[PDB]
């Protein structure tokens, strides 16, 4: 287990996920496997909530079970949940949660261009460049609603654009490390 | 039973949207063999 | 009664002098006398000595009599810091709110003191579990991506799926 996929688990699991997710990664992190019971001691969590928790790290698979059966000594049956991390099978959800994201990103450039300027105040329904010309009265000479009969405006459309600018900056330098992790864990 | 499917190998409830993406996943052919027509 | 009935009180009436402050330690035959127990059975009194003094977390013993253990509990706004840091380096657990407040009297200054530092999850019940804030690594973003993070379903994908993206977008 190579120090820098430990490092790696531990930077995306304290950014994205509550205290409650990490506190279970540094019991694996410490013992290769750790039973579900044994956790739940040390943690003395509650036992739904240290399987919600559980349900959530094996939904986006930063870490396996396997099930083991055997016979107690007082001879009924046991079934022990026993709990691994799979840092081959961790890395590319990772991967695949930061890809999606910087698609998105470029999908957000695409929608700043389709967004829909023209609304009318009264129904308080946006339409589409495209749209207004089909909505223009040639008798009043400017931009109208059919449904109100009202007049069109696009100047409240104009300031939520930029908000979105500002978030492609800051997103990709806050991921800087995530990424430099990522580089040092090809190996 | 009742309107939800259970699954067993052990045993996990299947619930409608972990089905819909298998049937996503069926290409068109298939479901002719199937004898259900794809458009 | 008999054998439950008077170790109690012995154990009641401890309690009540310690808030008095009085830490000097108190005899088996001391206490029986505020407690109104000098009939107490021959068989108690050397139970009471042999394991209901140094058995119980709340009894120390000292130069041979027995006083109340306040240093286990927690009394000071550094206590309070240090034990919870025990229970994050050992793994240990978190602490309900309300074993704290009766070990430390006015415990909402200490809390209120360290602000951040005590990390409180609220159960249900309305009962607060207070951990060690670890400060080593901390990182946050806005709500608008928390909540965009969330609007990006993955518990309904499979792995193949998930797998193939990777190579779809080439990466
Ligand atoms: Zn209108």
């Amino acid at each position: 287990v190579p120090a820098a996929l430990k490092r790696l688990a531990k930077y995306v699991i304290r950014g994205f996920y509550g205290i409650e997710h990490a506190l279970a990664l540094d019991i694996l992190i410490r013992n290769s496997c750790v039973k579900e019971e044994d956790m739940l001691e040390l943690l003395k969590f509650d036992r739904k909530q240290l399987r919600s928790v559980l349900n959530n790290l094996k939904g986006d698979k930063f870490i396996k079970c396997r099930m083991r059966v055997e016979t107690a000594a007082d001879g009924k049956t046991t079934r022990h949940n026993y709990y691994f991390i799979n840092y081959r099978t961790l890395v590319n959800v990772v991967k695949y949660k930061l890809d999606h994201m910087r698609r998105r990103i470029e999908t957000d450039e695409r929608d700043s261009t389709n967004r829909a300027s023209f609304k009318c105040p009264v129904c308080s329904s946006t339409f589409t460049d495209l749209e207004a010309n089909q909505l223009f009265d040639p008798m009043t000479g400017t931009f109208r609603c059919t449904f109100c009969h009202t007049e069109v405006e696009e100047d409240e459309s104009a300031m939520p654009k930029k908000d979105a600018r500002t978030l492609l900056a800051r997103f990709n330098e806050q991921i800087e490390p995530i990424y430099a992790l990522l580089r040092e864990t090809e190996d | 039973s009742g309107l939800e499917l259970y699954a067993e190998w052990k045993k996990i409830l299947l619930s409608p949207e972990r089905v819909h993406e298998i049937f996503k996943r069926i290409s068109d052919e298939e479901c002719f063999v199937l004898g259900m027509e794809p458009r | 009664g008999y054998k439950f009935g008077v170790l109690a009180k012995i154990v009641n009436y401890m309690k009540t002098r310690h808030q008095r402050g009085d830490t000097h330690p108190l005899t088996l035959d001391e206490i029986l006398d505020e407690t109104q127990h000098l009939d107490i059975g021959l068989k108690q009194k050397q139970w009471l000595m042999t394991e209901a003094l140094v058995n119980n977390p709340k009894i120390e013993v000292i130069d041979g009599k027995y006083a109340f253990k306040p240093k286990y509990n927690v009394r000071d706004k550094k206590a309070l810091l240090r034990l919870l840091d025990q229970h994050d380096q050992r793994g240990l657990g978190g602490i309900l709110l309300e074993d704290i407040e009766e070990a430390l009297p006015n415990s909402q200054k200490a809390v209120k003191a360290l602000g951040d530092q005590i990390l409180f999850v609220n159960r249900p019940d309305k009962k607060k579990i207070l951990f060690f804030n670890d400060k080593s690594c901390q990182f946050s973003v806005d709500e608008e991506f928390q909540k965009l993070w969330r609007s990006v379903t993955v518990d309904s994908m499979d792995e193949e799926k998930i797998e193939e993206y990777l190579k779809r977008q080439g990466i």
